[PDB]
Order: structure tokens, then C-alpha cells, then sequence
């Protein structure tokens, strides 16, 4: 296992630099939280220096940012849209009110939060959180897929 | 450090010693960043603790 | 079953400022203790409609 | 169309309620086709079950009451012909010793 | 075209029995008619020379659950050219009809069907009164006093079917009301 | 088994049990139905995993802030997996996999894990309850490869704990089941079922939810469930033959079968598929194919009539005809 | 005498007396103010069966429900004696009594003082003054009762 | 012995089988005062652990041990009781007493000598309640002699 | 005339909007919005809040106007208080909605700009916009939400080195709208994509209510800062742009020369800033100075029952009206006399805007319809409350 274990670590490796160096997150933005989303991509942040373009269709994005309030009658969409990604599907909650209930957090029509769907990998706190915190929970995601053996886990198995 | 806790960690801060009756404490040295001020009469035997900091008083003579 | 009352007045202040003012009392007594951090949790909506 | 106004005696609501059930009736192939429900069930007990409602409440009296629970109906049933109610949920709503121990078992407030 | 000529003209303008009561005041001026002469009273205010009001800037709603007329709608009107504003409100319940008015301003179309989402206050001779903010299987009005806050549904994604579904409402942390009133006031 | 439930509130997602139950390999199939039942009456659920970080990630939405905590765990090292379970009661076992693979062979597969875990339980002190599950039919003798080491993996989990319960699922139909969901992807494919047992092979097909009903029930009830093992059947039997066409008439498509004899389709699959024998570990998993599963299906698997039933605690089963089986439509 | 209980959740905070002119009269005593402790400290939360060994084990509602069911038919009609609590409301006052009566058997009394009392004119037994009309009263002849404790 | 209760004190001792009750603080029922005057509880909390109501508890017992009883609710017993004392079941109602000790059975039985006892010796702990507080166990330890 | 589901789920439209609309194959005939997708439920959670706690709701609504939004709550609970403000809070309070109407604008152009396709010039206006959210950043504590406007008068004193960084920034700020504008107005494509599109008339805009842009792109002066002045408006001098057709072209230069008439306001504002306190005095609803609740006792009970309590509002009821950037905000305050308000209904300017979309996009363009979404800034936060 020794002999073969140098490329497998190469291979696990380069996976992990490939699949870090290019995130398309999908901006399904909602609410006041979208305003600071959309804001860290512009000019004085260039959220794209760690490639990290936008997309429009969740057929082809591999990460998706939960930025704004979830209502009960967009849980059915978010699901949906959740669904059709390919097979990774990172998900952030960005904001105070996705990453768990929020200001609200107690009127009729309100999802406390986007874990009850959509299964949760890193959550941004604010109400709205800064640019530069939305910029720290996407490499915190980033640590996040480092410690991925893809490649070591399929092998022993 | 931080094995002592915060009740323990106090007691051992040895008492102030106040020549009149009465001693206002304000927390910091600073006015405004402290507790508000609070007058104790320190007349027993026993060092009268401040209710806010925690701080011990003592008379030593008038 | 609700129980229609006034609340009567504080005994630990001597002010009639909150009577003359009936209310519906829901029993809602149902309530526990989330065990994770002590929050107390409720499964009847009615919990304070009524206060 | 236009909502219409409240009837003014019992017998005017009476015929509103037929037409809403007629209604209901009439729509009734749509929700089967398009909700795409066949082998879970069949579209005669529907009509049990719609019947079931409409006389579950046929105590009431005061004819705006029955016009506003005709009213509710038809934007239930609105609701359930568009594509605005979602699948599982219509099957949901549609189609021993003593209970005292029973509930005394299960818990304290029954 | 201030509030007291307003006032003194819509007191002798104004056919009776239309204004049950009218206030005057620095805050607003208000004519409470009688949730019958609704469709006259906003058709003579919008179509008359002296008082040319012309928008409806919005159609409130207020739940008094202490008064035999539970429900009190509130419509906000705007005189334009005159600069002048009239609040005009009726008082209505839980299971009654009272008039629309679509046809004078065609605005009113969606705050209406707001006002039945909220309250539960129906209309006549309106298009749609189709449920506008709650959810499309939404039960009750959740604006009423009656309404507790956390709702009577929850929403959560359940994996044995592949679909989000609503359960009963069940919270980790109780909404605490605190009850600051004191006496002396 | 009593003292253990210890009730708080209504049956609610943030309710409160007093179950701690750690359920292995809760990250395949009847996993992802046994952690929900778990956690829908708020019983704290430990899925100890294995394989990638983000393989016990839909998990997570069982339960509310901390009813669902999964940890890493080496199958093959011991003392680290006592600490998934150092602060548990109850432990339940679904490890098994139909396939074979070198590093796991059908021996360490089923059998010693199941041994270790048990011993470990037993071991543990504290652990009150266990539910070990196998498959409907196992024996010591019979042409089936894994469901003998499974027998022998289940009589042998008995003598380290005898107050042991063993489940024992005939075929589950579900979303995700690796028996009816294949035929379906061929058929799309080119399409033509190869019936391996060329029909007149009637077993016992169950939907999972009843089967993670049955386990949560054998939890629930307090009473003869030590020691007892029941044999989970579905409401009727059926065949591969009336199940093709249960399967057919949704998939919306002219049912058509290349049925074949055993010999020809045993010698195509076992000794064709079967390379796990020299240089890597990972192989391309067979998809109907199977080494266990020819030989399977050259016997019934019926019930047996004199040993536990599936009605005997009171659960109807889910009529296989049109409400569990509606995954198809996405095939149509 | 009238209380206003104060809880925050599902324990009990604080007694503070409510206002009754005829009963309490807006005072409280000590032993009913600060007994809202007991309320949390140890207390019975599930049934429980004693072993044959003399171990006490805790069992479900069914199983001691059972048990109780298996023993009330091994003793005689007579001698199924049951006696009331100090706390115990009216309701189950009543249903024991039904119970036990509907067993061949009378045996039900009160906690305490209950030996040889007859309490069927309801004077013999209860304060006839009412207790806001002892201020009208000139002369009180107190018999063994010491109102203090 | 089967104790029923929410404490102990040297009844759980000699149990044989106990049933966890109800406090006073989370149910509904109907006390009597010493002037006759009678009046209900409201359940301020929940009920601690596996524990219900004694009259549900007694009723069940009733079932099970399959003796027959007209009434499954809160609401019955209530009218069970209208027939065996119907001013139990009218809360605000100050009711004198309609008699007097003219009518009474007459007997003068032979007398006694020893003196009256005290009856509560603790005033601090009379009931379950104040006998596990600890505020009434420091309590009655300096303010008595 | 078959029926296609828009509903975009990304801010590449503004989120949160459904918008089923009827095509007879190129050109909409009923374009039918469903809203309540965004529905929080704030109106419902006013009523269990004091009036302090209450603030906040008010930032999150219209979330590109902040400042402008709790500045109509606290309109209103003055109004309903007869509370007097100091000069300089006035002042400091009118510099603001400037600055949020400036910050309005810019994004409204920008997105309105990238929905059509324009995309440099939406970066070079949120390079500029960073330096009011920065602005923004040091008179509160956050960039976006900032709760600096309360019902006495604003939180917190303005910092010693702002009012330096504000006039430099406005010396620059007028090149960059003519920078802004140079690649839009007098280009071919931007002029055929705009004119002669959702052309609404003054009798169309009265009859459904679209008070702010709308209203005085179809030549209509009715501005609610002129008409009837709250603040200290009536010194400063400022002009009311109003449009001559009513398409969507002559809204973008109205927008554009209202950015210019914000500026000189906040120029005029800035030079004309007068001392004194902050907070109001009159009444006992602004919390006392830390530096004195600390010494004093009267203070400390005052902040006790302020910061629990709050302030009791007489019971009456009031609707009043402020010009937001994105038209005539409004807020109906019912007072029970308590501390928690009855029923606030919170006009949005957006929902009448919305509503207004079905005769707008009578016989267009499907692609003609995003247009005309753009053109009347709608925002989702306010539209759903
Ligand atoms: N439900 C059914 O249809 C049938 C069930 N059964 C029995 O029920 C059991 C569960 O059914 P099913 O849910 O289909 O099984 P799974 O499909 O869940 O596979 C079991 C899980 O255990 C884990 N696992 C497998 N081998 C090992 C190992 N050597 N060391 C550690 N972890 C391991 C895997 O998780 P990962 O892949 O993430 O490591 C695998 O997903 C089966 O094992 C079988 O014995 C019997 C007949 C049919
Ligand atoms: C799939 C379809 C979706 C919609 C399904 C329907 C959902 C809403 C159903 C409506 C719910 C209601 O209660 S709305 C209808 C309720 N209204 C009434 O029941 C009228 C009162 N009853 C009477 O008038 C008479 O008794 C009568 C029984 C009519 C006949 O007796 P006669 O002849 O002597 O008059
Ligand atoms: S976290 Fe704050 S800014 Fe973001 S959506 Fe929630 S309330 Fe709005
Ligand atoms: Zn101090």
C-alpha cells in the first residue's frame, strides 16, 4: 500500500488544487444579504481573483450562497434548485437570517433557517455580514474541500 | 491564566485600606468606563465588598 | 378549555394602572427544556396569544 | 368572476352551494390528470369525500357564514386545480380496551 | 385646501348620512361613514371640483378584538392639486361584505386582496381576492389578534419522500414576552 | 428493557428521548429511513462513518441542532471505534455490502465486524439495547455466499450479547433499493431484463419505511424483544416475473424479457465479474450481476411459518402496488 | 389562601399573595411562600416496582398498572382499605372512593384525624363564622387549636 | 402498600409499588376551605417526568382492574360529585349553613382527663412539599427554639 | 397564447419574483407578478415589539435606502409624540436620506443597466458607492444596517474627521455621474432600448398610485420634500426634475438629474451645519449620556425604564409620509398608549409600482418586460412585508 500510496496522495492532491481554484458559486441571493453578496464582487474586493464567476443556472454551478430570509413558500424552490447541481454541492449560509432563523425567526412564514433543507457546509454570521467576512467563510470552504481524499477513500475501499 | 475562576481569583486581590467612613467606588480608574459610583460605609470589622466589582474595603484608622 | 379572568394587581407595587382589563388565559402548560442549552421549548401555539 | 354579494336568505346561499359542489365536480377530472394520481385512488370517493365536508358543516344558519365558507372553498379549490398546491399534500387532506387508556398511556394532558 | 377649509367644506358639501362621524385635527382628518356609503362617499370625493382627490395611497386595517365591528379598515386618499390628504375609514366584521372600490382607483386591486389576506374581510364585485402574501396552503389570517405569532405550521425537508412538507409548529426556544407595563400611567 | 425511554415532550423534531442510539452504516440505503424514524421522536442518533466527510451529510436533517452527530471511525482499528460509542445506550447494526471487495472480503464483511461490534457492546457495559439486522433467508446451508457468513455473523452475535435482537429484511423496495432501481436504469439504457431466475422465483419484497418502523417499534415496545428474532415480509409474495411487470406498467413501455437459464447467466456473471484477485482494490460493481445474488435466486425466500412475523407487532405492511412504488415516474 | 404563582418556563420562580378581602386579605404565610422548592427537588417521575431481591426498579406505566391490577383481586372483598392524601384535590378524593366502594369494601378516610369523626350536617366541621366575620366578634374561646401554627 | 404521591418521606421506604403524581402547581382541581368556601386550580407548569393526574391514575386502576366506572373525563367526575355534595361544584358562592346544633344525636358518653396535644409541632414542615425545600430546612433550624 | 413560468432565482432579475405573463409568441398581452415570496411577516412582528426594539424592521425594508426607511418611523412616533428635535440632528438627518437617495440611485441605475446588458458602469458605481457605505460606516456601526436615526434624534455624534472626507469625496462625485452618464445618454443603443417603452400618462399615473418617479416622469411636480417639508428643506435650494413623456428613458435622466440635486443638498447641508446637541430634550425619550447615568440617579432610572420599558406613545393614530428614494413612504401608526405600537402599516412605494406592471407591459416585448422592471426599482423587502 506504500508503494501505491505516493500517487494517490498526488492524485488526491491535485483534485483538491483543481476543485479550489475554480468555484462557481451560484448566486441565489434574497434578500437584503444580496445587496453585500453582489457587492463583494465588485470592484474593491474582486471576489473573482479566486475564481470564484458567478453563475445563472444552477446546472452547471458547483456551490450555491444562501444570502437573505427563506420564507415557506420559496422552501419548495430552494430545494429544487439544490437538487439539480451536480454531484458536490457546497452550500453556504450566508447571513443572520439563512444560517439559522434570524431576526424574524418567529413569524408565520418564515423557514428558521436554511438547515431545515438544503444540507449546510459553512455559515457566514452578520446581519449583513461584511465583505471581507463573506470572503473569510469562502476560504474557510476552501480549507473545507482540502480535506477531501477523494481519490484515498474510493482506493481502500 | 485561567485555572482560577473568577470568584476564587478575587478573593485573593487584598483589601483597600480607607482612612475615612465612607468609600465611593467607581470601578475603573476612569469614571465613565466603570460600574456607577456606589458609597459603602465601612463601620464593622469585616471589609465591605463593593456590590458591582467585588472589591474589598477595609478602615484602617480615622 | 380557556378560563376568562382580570388579573389582579401586583402585590409588590401599590399602582392600579393594569386592572379594569379581562383577558383569556389558554392553558398552554405544556413546556420543556431543550437538552443542549437549557432553552425552554413549547409545542402549543398558544403558548403567550393570551398575555 | 366578480365576487357576488352576500346572500340574502338561506335559500339564496342553498343554491350557491350546489353550484359550488357542481363545481367541484366538474373540476374533479383536472386534479386526477394533472396531479397524475390513478392506482392510489379512484375518482368516485372523491365525491364521498367532498360530500363529507359540504355536510359536515350543515348546522349553520346564518346565510354569511355559509356564503363565506363558499367562498373559502372556491379558493381551496382554485388553489388545488392550479399549480399551486403541491403533490402529496391533496392525498394528505383527501382520501380495544377504552380510549381513556389509551390516552392516559400516551401522555398526561391526552 | 388646508385642513379647517376641507373641513368646513366637506361639512356643508357633503349630502348626510354619509359621515357618521367626522374628526378634525392636526394628525389627520378622518370621515367614519357607516360600511354602506363607501362607493358613493370616495366617488363624490374624487369626482368633485373643490375636492379633487385623485389617488388612494393605501387601505389599512386595524383588528379590535373589544368592539361588536371587529375589523376597521382605513383608506388613505391624496389630493393632488389641492395638496391635501383625507383619511376616510369604515368599520366592518369578521363575516360581512363591504363595497369595493376598483373601480374609482384601479390601485386598490392589490391592497384589497391584501386586506382579505391579513383580516379576512371580504369584498364585493372585486376580480380576484385571491391570497396575495401568505403561502398558496396558508390557513386563518395571520394579521388578526387572534393569530399567534409562531403560526400554527412549520416547514422542514423530510428524506423519506423527496419533498418539503408542513408539520405542526413545535419551537426549540419560546417566544419570551416580557411584560413591561407598569402602573402609574 | 425499561427505564430507558424517557419521555418529554409531544412527538416532535426537538423533542426529547432518552435513546442515544449509535446506528452503523447508517449512510446507505435503510440508513437514511432508520436515522429519520430515529430522530422524528427526538431520539439522539450517532452515525459512525468511514468513507468521505460528506457521505453522512444528508443526515444532518433528520434531526435539530445535535440530534444527528456523526463521527469518523476505522473499521479495522478497535479502540477508536469504542469512542463512537462511549456515550451511548442503545446500538443498532446495518454494516454489509453485496458486494466484495479485496480489502473486505464476504467474510470481513457481515460477520467480523458484526462480531466486533458486538463484542465491544458487550464489552462497554452500558450499551442496553442491540438490533443487529441480516437478510431474510440466511443460512448455514445454501448456495447464497454472504447470507451464510450473515447467518453465521448473526448466530454468532448471540453468544456475546444473548439480549440481542435480529431483524431480518426480505428484499426492501425503496427511492434508492439496488434491486429494482437497476433493472429500471438498464431497461432505459438498451432494455431487455435479463431474468436470471427465469421466473418462478416468488420471494417476499418489503417498502423500508416498514422495516425502520419495525426496528423503531422493537425499540418502542418494552417486552419480548430480547433474544427474539423477527423475519420482516412483505403483504404478499412475489415473483421476478410479476414484479418485472409491476415495474413495466409505470416505466410506460411494451414489456419485453430475454429470459434465460441459471447456467448460462451464472457462468456470464460470477466467474466473468469476478477479478478482485491480484494488484488494485477498487472494481467496477456489478449491477445485476451478482455473485450472491445468481445463486440467490435459484430458491424461494419465503417466510418461515413457524418463526416471528412481521404482523406480530402490529404493523400492516405497505401494499406494494401504488403508493410505495412511485420513484418510477422520473423513469417515464 | 390566595396566591399568584411566578414561573419562567417549567419551574416555578416565586409565590406572591394575591388580593382577597374574605380569605387571606392580602397577607401570606411563610410556610406557603417559600415552599415553591419542594416543587423541584426530589420527586416521583416515573412508576416503580420493588424486586423479589429487595431491589427498586423503575418500570413503564403499563407494567405497575398491571401488577396493581394482578394484586387487587388477590385480597379479600373487605380489606382493600385506601386513605387519602393532605394535598389530594376533590376529584380524586372521589374516584378513590368510587373505586374502593365498587369493591365491596368502605375504608376511605382523610389523612390524618379521621378515626371516629362524623361529618354529615356541615356545621360540626367547618368555620360557620366566616372568617372576615370574626371582626365583628367581642370575645373568642379558643379550645386546644392554637391558631399561630 | 401502592404509595401515589410527588415525595417520599418514609412512604417510598415501604412502598411497594408507586405512582408519580401531580403537583398542586400543574392541576386543575377543586379545594375546600374552612368556611365552606371552595375554588379551583390553574395549572401554572408542566408535569415533571411520567407522571399524571390522580384521578386519571385512579381511574385507569379502576379500568384495569376491571371494575366499571361512569366517567372518563374531568368534566364527569365533576357531575358524579354534584350528587354527593352539589355545593363542591359552585366556586363563588359564599353559602351559610342551614342549620344548627339543636338537631344532633345526644349522647353523654363518659368524659376524659388527658390534656389537649399539640398537633403540628414543625410549622416549617407539615406537608411533602415543605419537608423536602432546603429554604424551609435551614429555616426551621435558628427562627425556633 | 401559451403561458411560460419566469422566476429567476438569482439577483441577475432582483430575486424573489415569479411573474407569470401571457405570450402570444413575441409580444406579452397580461404579465400577472406573484409576490409574497419575500413575505417576512414584519407587520405582524411590529405589534410584539416596543418601539425601540421596532427600529430595526425599518432598516430592513427597501434595504438600498436604509436611512431613508426608519427616517419615516421616526417622523411618525415624533409626530405622535410632539417631540422637537435639535437643528443640527435635522441637518445631520437630511444629510443622510441624501446620501441614501445617492446610494438608491446608483444601484437602481446599475442594475437597471446590467439587466439590459450594460455591465462596466455597475462596478464603477459600486467603486463609488464603497465610499458612502464607508461614510457609513464610521457615523454607525455597521456598513448597510444602520440604526442611526431614533425617534429623539440620531444615535450617535458624528466623528471629528468625516464632514473633510464627505466634502472630498462630493468634489469628485459630479465627474463620476458625468462619467456614469457619458456612456448611456448619449448612446445609440441604450436610447432604442428605452424610449418610447412602459409610457404611462398622468391620469394612469394618479389612478394607480405611483407617487415618487413615476409620478413626475409623466409631468407631474409632485415632490413630498417640496410639498410638504418635514425636515429642514425650506433653506436648502434644490430643483424637482420632472419628465415630459412618460417612458422609461426620460425616468433614467430624472433619476440621473436627481443624483445632482442630492448633491447639492448634501453640499448645502454640509456647509450649513450648525452645533449643539443631537438628542432631543423636551420629552424623556433619548437615553441619557453614559458618562452621567454613571453619577447620577434620576439619569439611571430614566435609562432603566427606557432601555426595558420604553417610551409610552399617547394613544392616538397618525399616517405619515416621507420621499423615499424610490417614491412616497409612508407609516400608519396606531397607538394604544402603551409601549408596543397597535398596528403600523408600512406603505410600500414598490407595491403599487409592481401592481402598476400589468398595463405597463400591455403589448411588448418579453424582453421589453425586464426593462420595465428595472425602470421602476423594485425591491422585494418592501414590497413583501
Ligand atoms: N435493505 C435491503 O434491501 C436488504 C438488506 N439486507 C441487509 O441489510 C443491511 C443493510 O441494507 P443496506 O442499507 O442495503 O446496506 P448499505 O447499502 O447501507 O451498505 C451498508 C453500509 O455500511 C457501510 N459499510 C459496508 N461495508 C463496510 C465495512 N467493511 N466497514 C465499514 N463500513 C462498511 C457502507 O457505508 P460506506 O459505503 O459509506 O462505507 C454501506 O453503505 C445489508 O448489509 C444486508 O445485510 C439484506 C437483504 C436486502
Ligand atoms: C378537489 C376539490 C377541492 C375543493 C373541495 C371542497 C373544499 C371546500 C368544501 C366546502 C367546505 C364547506 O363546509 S362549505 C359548504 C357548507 N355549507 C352548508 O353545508 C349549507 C348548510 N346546509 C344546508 O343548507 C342543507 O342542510 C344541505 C345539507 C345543503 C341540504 O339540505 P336541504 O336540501 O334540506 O337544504
Ligand atoms: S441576515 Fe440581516 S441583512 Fe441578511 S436577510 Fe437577514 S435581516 Fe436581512
Ligand atoms: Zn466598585
Amino acid at each position: 500500500s506504500k508503494a501505491a500510496e505516493f500517487v494517490i496522495s498526488k492524485v488526491d492532491d491535485l483534485m483538491n488544487w483543481a476543485r479550489t481554484g475554480s468555484i462557481w458559486p451560484m448566486t441565489f441571493g434574497l434578500a437584503c444579504c444580496a445587496v453585500e453578496m453582489m457587492h463583494t464582487g465588485a470592484a474593491r474586493y474582486d471576489l473573482d481573483r479566486f475564481g470564484i464567476i458567478f453563475r445563472p443556472s444552477p446546472r452547471q454551478s458547483d456551490c450555491m450562497i444562501v444570502a437573505g430570509t427563506l420564507t415557506n413558500k420559496m422552501a419548495p424552490a430552494l430545494r429544487k434548485v439544490y437538487d439539480q447541481m451536480p454531484e458536490p454541492r457546497w452550500v453556504i449560509s450566508m447571513g443572520s437570517c439563512a444560517n439559522g432563523g434570524g431576526y424574524y425567526h418567529y413569524s408565520y412564514s418564515v423557514v428558521r433557517g436554511c438547515d431545515r433543507i438544503v444540507p449546510v457546509d459553512i455559515y457566514v454570521p452578520g446581519c449583513p455580514p461584511t465583505a471581507e467576512a463573506l470572503l473569510y467563510g469562502l476560504l474557510q470552504l476552501q480549507k473545507k474541500i482540502n480535506r477531501r481524499k477523494d481519490f484515498l477513500h474510493w482506493w481502500n475501499k | 491564566r485561567s485555572k482560577k475562576s473568577p470568584m476564587e481569583l478575587i478573593s485573593e486581590v487584598p483589601p483597600i485600606k480607607v482612612d475615612g467612613r465612607i468609600v465611593a467606588c467607581e470601578g475603573d480608574t476612569n469614571p465613565a468606563l466603570g460600574h456607577p459610583i456606589e458609597f459603602i460605609c465601612l463601620d464593622l470589622n469585616e471589609p465591605a465588598i463593593c456590590k458591582y466589582c467585588g472589591l474589598r474595603y477595609v478602615q484602617d484608622h480615622h | 378549555k380557556v378560563i376568562i379572568y382580570s388579573p389582579a394587581r401586583t402585590a409588590t407595587q401599590s399602582g392600579s394602572g393594569k386592572l379594569g382589563k379581562w383577558k383569556i388565559n389558554f392553558v398552554s402548560t405544556l413546556k420543556w427544556e431543550n437538552p443542549l442549552m437549557g432553552w425552554t421549548s413549547t409545542g402549543d401555539p398558544y403558548a403567550n396569544v393570551g398575555d | 368572476i366578480g365576487v357576488p354579494p352576500n346572500s340574502a336568505n338561506l335559500t339564496e346561499a342553498r343554491r350557491r352551494v350546489f353550484d359550488f359542489f357542481r363545481a367541484a365536480c366538474r373540476s374533479i377530472p383536472t386534479i386526477m390528470d394533472i396531479y397524475n394520481l390513478q392506482d392510489v385512488v379512484a375518482p368516485s370517493q372523491l365525491r364521498y369525500a367532498i360530500s363529507a365536508q359540504i355536510r359536515n358543516n350543515a348546522h349553520i344558519t346564518d346565510p354569511k357564514v355559509i356564503d363565506l365558507l363558499i367562498f373559502k372553498g372556491m379558493e381551496e379549490l382554485t388553489d388545488i386545480v392550479d399549480h399551486a398546491k403541491q403533490r402529496h399534500h391533496i392525498i394528505g387532506q383527501y382520501v380495544g380496551k377504552t380510549d381513556f387508556l389509551k390516552n392516559f398511556y400516551t401522555s398526561n394532558y391526552f | 385646501m388646508d385642513n379647517q377649509f376641507i373641513f368646513k367644506y366637506s361639512w356643508e358639501t357633503l349630502p348626510k348620512k354619509w359621515v357618521k362621524k367626522m374628526e378634525r385635527s392636526e394628525h389627520g382628518n378622518r370621515f367614519d361613514t357607516n360600511t354602506d356609503y363607501l362607493f358613493q362617499l370616495l366617488c363624490f370625493l374624487k369626482l368633485h371640483t373643490y375636492t379633487r382627490v385623485q389617488v388612494l395611497i393605501d387601505i389599512c386595517g386595524v383588528d379590535y378584538p373589544s368592539r361588536k365591528r371587529r375589523f376597521e379598515v382605513v383608506y388613505n386618499l391624496l389630493s393632488t392639486r389641492y395638496n391635501s390628504r383625507i383619511r376616510v375609514q369604515t368599520s366592518a366584521d369578521e363575516v360581512t361584505r363591504i363595497s369595493s372600490v376598483v373601480s374609482l382607483f384601479p390601485s386598490a386591486g392589490w391592497w384589497e386582496r391584501e386586506v382579505w389576506d391579513m383580516f379576512g374581510v371580504s369584498f364585493i364585485n372585486h376580480p380576484d381576492l385571491r391570497r396575495i402574501l401568505t403561502d398558496y396552503g396558508f390557513e386563518g389570517h395571520p394579521l388578526r389578534k387572534d393569530f399567534p405569532l409562531s403560526g400554527y405550521v412549520q416547514v422542514r425537508y423530510d428524506d423519506p419522500e423527496k419533498r418539503v412538507v408542513s408539520e405542526p409548529i413545535e419551537m426549540t426556544q419560546e417566544f419570551r414576552y416580557f411584560d413591561f407595563a407598569s402602573p402609574w400611567e | 428493557g425499561v427505564g430507558h425511554l424517557a419521555r418529554k415532550g409531544t412527538g416532535g423534531r426537538s423533542s426529547v428521548s432518552g435513546i442515544v442510539a449509535t446506528v452503523f452504516g447508517a449512510t446507505g440505503f435503510l440508513g437514511r429511513y432508520l436515522v429519520q424514524q430515529l430522530a422524528k421522536m427526538g431520539s439522539q442518533v450517532l452515525v459512525p462513518f468511514r468513507g468521505s466527510e460528506d457521505s453522512p451529510r444528508h443526515l444532518k436533517l433528520m434531526g435539530d441542532l445535535g440530534q444527528v452527530v456523526p463521527m469518523k471511525f476505522d473499521p479495522r482499528d478497535e479502540d477508536s471505534i469504542k469512542a463512537v460509542m462511549a456515550k451511548a445506550n442503545v446500538v443498532i447494526n446495518l454494516i454489509g455490502r453485496e458486494y466484495e471487495t479485496r480489502n473486505f472480503s464476504f467474510e470481513d464483511a457481515n460477520h467480523h465486524i458484526a462480531e466486533k461490534l458486538a463484542l465491544v457492546a458487550k464489552e462497554h457495559g452500558g450499551i442496553m439495547r442491540y438490533i443487529q439486522v441480516s437478510c431474510l433467508g440466511a443460512s448455514v446451508s445454501s448456495p447464497s455466499r454472504m447470507l451464510r457468513a450473515k447467518a453465521a455473523a448473526e448466530e454468532a452475535v448471540l453468544n456475546a450479547l444473548p439480549e440481542a435482537t435480529i431483524m431480518r429484511p426480505a428484499t426492501m423496495i425503496g427511492t434508492e433499493d439496488r434491486i429494482l432501481n437497476p433493472w429500471s436504469m438498464f431497461v432505459k439504457k438498451y432494455g431487455f431484463l435479463p431474468l436470471i431466475g427465469g421466473g418462478t422465483t416468488k420471494f417476499q419484497p418489503v417498502y423500508v419505511v416498514d422495516v425502520a418502523a419495525a426496528i423503531v417499534a422493537a425499540l418502542k415496545d418494552d417486552g419480548s424483544s430480547m433474544g427474539k428474532t423477527y423475519e420482516l415480509g412483505g403483504p404478499d409474495v412475489f415473483t421476478t416475473h410479476e414484479l418485472a411487470e409491476i415495474m413495466y406498467d409505470m416505466i410506460r413501455e411494451w414489456p419485453r424479457y430475454v429470459k434465460l437459464p441459471f447456467p448460462i447467466a451464472k457462468a456470464m456473471a460470477a466467474p466473468r465479474d469476478f477479478m478482485v484477485n491480484k494488484v488494485p482494490f477498487p472494481l467496477p460493481s456489478p449491477q445485476i450481476f451478482n455473485l450472491d445474488q445468481i445463486n440467490a435466486l435459484t430458491t424461494d425466500t419465503l417466510v418461515s411459518d413457524n418463526a416471528l412475523k412481521f404482523q406480530d407487532l402490529d404493523l400492516v405492511p405497505h401494499k406494494l402496488k401504488g403508493y410505495p412504488v412511485e420513484f418510477l415516474i422520473q423513469y417515464r | 389562601s390566595n396566591i399568584r404563582v411566578d414561573s419562567r418556563g417549567p419551574e416555578v420562580m416565586r409565590i406572591i399573595p394575591r388580593l382577597n378581602e374574605d380569605i387571606n386579605e392580602e397577607w401570606i404565610s411563610d410556610k406557603t411562600r417559600f415552599c415553591y422548592d419542594g416543587l423541584k427537588r426530589q420527586r416521583l417521575s416515573d412508576p416503580m416496582i420493588r424486586d423479589s431481591d429487595g431491589r427498586f426498579k423503575a418500570v413503564s406505566w403499563r407494567d405497575a398498572l398491571a401488577v396493581v391490577g394482578d394484586i387487587i383481586h388477590q385480597v379479600k372483598p373487605d380489606e382493600i382499605v385506601g386513605v387519602a392524601g393532605q394535598l389530594s384535590d376533590a376529584e380524586s378524593m372521589m374516584v378513590l372512593k368510587d373505586f374502593v366502594n365498587r369493591m365491596g369494601s368502605d375504608n376511605v378516610w382523610c389523612e390524618g384525624t379521621a378515626a371516629g369523626v362524623d361529618a354529615d350536617l356541615r356545621y360540626s366541621y367547618l368555620m360557620n363564622t366566616s372568617i372576615s366575620g370574626l371582626e365583628n366578634a367581642d370575645l373568642f374561646l379558643l379550645i386546644g387549636t392554637q391558631p399561630r401554627v | 402498600v401502592v404509595y401515589q404521591g410527588h415525595h417520599g418521606d418514609k412512604a417510598v421506604y415501604r412502598a411497594n409499588v408507586i405512582l408519580p403524581a401531580s403537583a398542586f402547581t400543574e392541576k386543575e382541581g377543586t379545594y375546600e376551605n374552612t368556611e365552606g368556601f371552595t375554588q379551583q386550580t390553574v395549572p401554572a407548569v408542566p408535569t415533571v417526568g411520567d407522571a399524571r393526574d390522580d384521578w386519571k391514575i385512579v381511574r385507569a386502576l379502576s379500568e384495569v382492574s376491571g371494575v366499571k366506572l361512569p366517567y372518563n373525563s374531568i368534566e364527569g367526575v365533576r357531575s358524579r360529585i354534584k350528587s354527593v355534595a352539589p355545593n363542591l361544584v359552585h366556586t363563588d358562592e359564599r353559602e351559610p349553613a342551614a342549620f344548627g346544633p339543636s338537631l344532633k344525636p345526644e349522647c353523654k358518653e363518659a368524659m376524659s382527663t388527658t390534656p389537649f396535644q399539640t398537633v403540628v409541632e414543625n410549622f416549617y414542615m407539615t406537608n411533602s412539599i415543605t419537608r423536602a425545600s432546603k429554604i424551609m430546612a435551614q429555616c426551621s433550624a435558628v427562627l425556633l427554639k | 397564447n401559451f403561458t411560460l413560468n419566469f422566476g429567476p432565482q438569482h439577483p441577475a432579475a432582483h430575486g424573489v419574483l415569479r411573474l407569470v405573463l401571457e405570450m402570444n409568441g413575441e409580444v406579452v398581452e397580461r404579465a400577472e407578478p406573484h409576490i409574497g415570496l419575500l413575505h417576512r411577516g414584519t407587520e405582524k412582528l411590529i405589534e410584539y415589539k416596543t418601539y425601540l426594539q421596532a427600529l430595526p424592521y425599518f432598516d430592513r425594508l427597501d434595504y438600498v435606502s436604509m436611512m431613508a426607511q426608519e427616517h419615516a418611523y421616526s417622523l411618525a412616533v415624533e409626530k405622535l409624540l410632539n417631540c422637537e428635535v435639535p437643528l443640527r440632528a435635522q441637518y445631520i438627518r437630511v444629510l443622510f436620506c441624501e446620501i441614501t437617495r445617492i446610494l438608491n440611485h446608483l444601484l437602481a441605475l446599475t442594475t437597471h443597466a446590467m439587466d439590459v446588458g450594460a455591465l462596466t458602469p455597475f462596478l464603477w458605481a459600486f467603486e463609488e458607492r464603497e465610499k458612502l457605505l464607508e461614510f457609513y460606516e464610521r457615523v454607525s456601526g455597521a456598513r448597510m444596517h444602520a440604526s442611526f436615526i431614533r425617534p429623539g434624534g440620531v444615535a450617535q455624534d458624528l466623528p471629528l474627521g468625516l464632514c473633510r472626507d464627505i466634502d472630498s469625496f462630493t468634489q469628485q462625485f459630479a465627474s463620476r455621474i458625468d462619467e456614469l452618464e457619458e456612456m448611456l445618454t448619449g448612446n445609440r443603443i441604450w436610447k432604442q432600448r428605452l424610449v418610447d417603452i412602459g409610457t404611462v400618462t398622468a391620469q394612469q399615473a394618479k389612478d394607480w398610485g405611483f407617487s415618487g418617479v413615476m409620478l413626475r416622469g409623466s409631468g407631474v411636480c409632485w415632490d413630498l420634500r417640496r410639498a410638504a417639508p418635514y425636515d429642514v428643506y425650506d433653506q436648502l435650494d434644490f430643483d424637482v426634475p420632472v419628465g415630459t413623456r412618460g417612458d422609461c428613458y426620460d425616468r433614467y435622466c430624472i433619476r440621473i438629474e436627481e443624483m445632482r440635486q442630492s448633491l447639492r443638498i448634501i453640499v448645502q447641508c454640509l456647509n450649513q451645519m450648525p452645533s449643539g446637541m443631537i438628542k432631543a430634550d423636551d420629552r424623556k425619550l433619548c437615553p441619557p449620556s453614559r458618562c452621567r447615568m454613571k453619577l447620577s440617579m434620576e439619569s439611571l432610572i430614566h435609562h432603566f425604564e427606557l432601555y426595558t420599558e420604553g417610551f409610552s406613545v399617547p394613544a392616538s393614530s397618525t399616517y405619515t409620509a416621507v420621499e423615499a428614494p424610490k417614491g412616497e413612504f409612508g407609516v400608519f401608526l396606531v397607538s394604544n398608549g402603551s409601549n408596543r405600537p397597535y398596528r403600523c402599516k408600512i406603505r410600500a412605494p414598490g407595491f403599487a409600482h409592481s401592481q402598476g406592471l400589468d398595463f405597463m407591459s400591455k403589448h411588448h416585448m418579453l424582453a421589453d418586460v425586464v426593462t420595465i422592471i428595472g425602470t421602476q426599482d423594485i425591491v422585494f423587502g418592501e414590497v413583501d412585508r
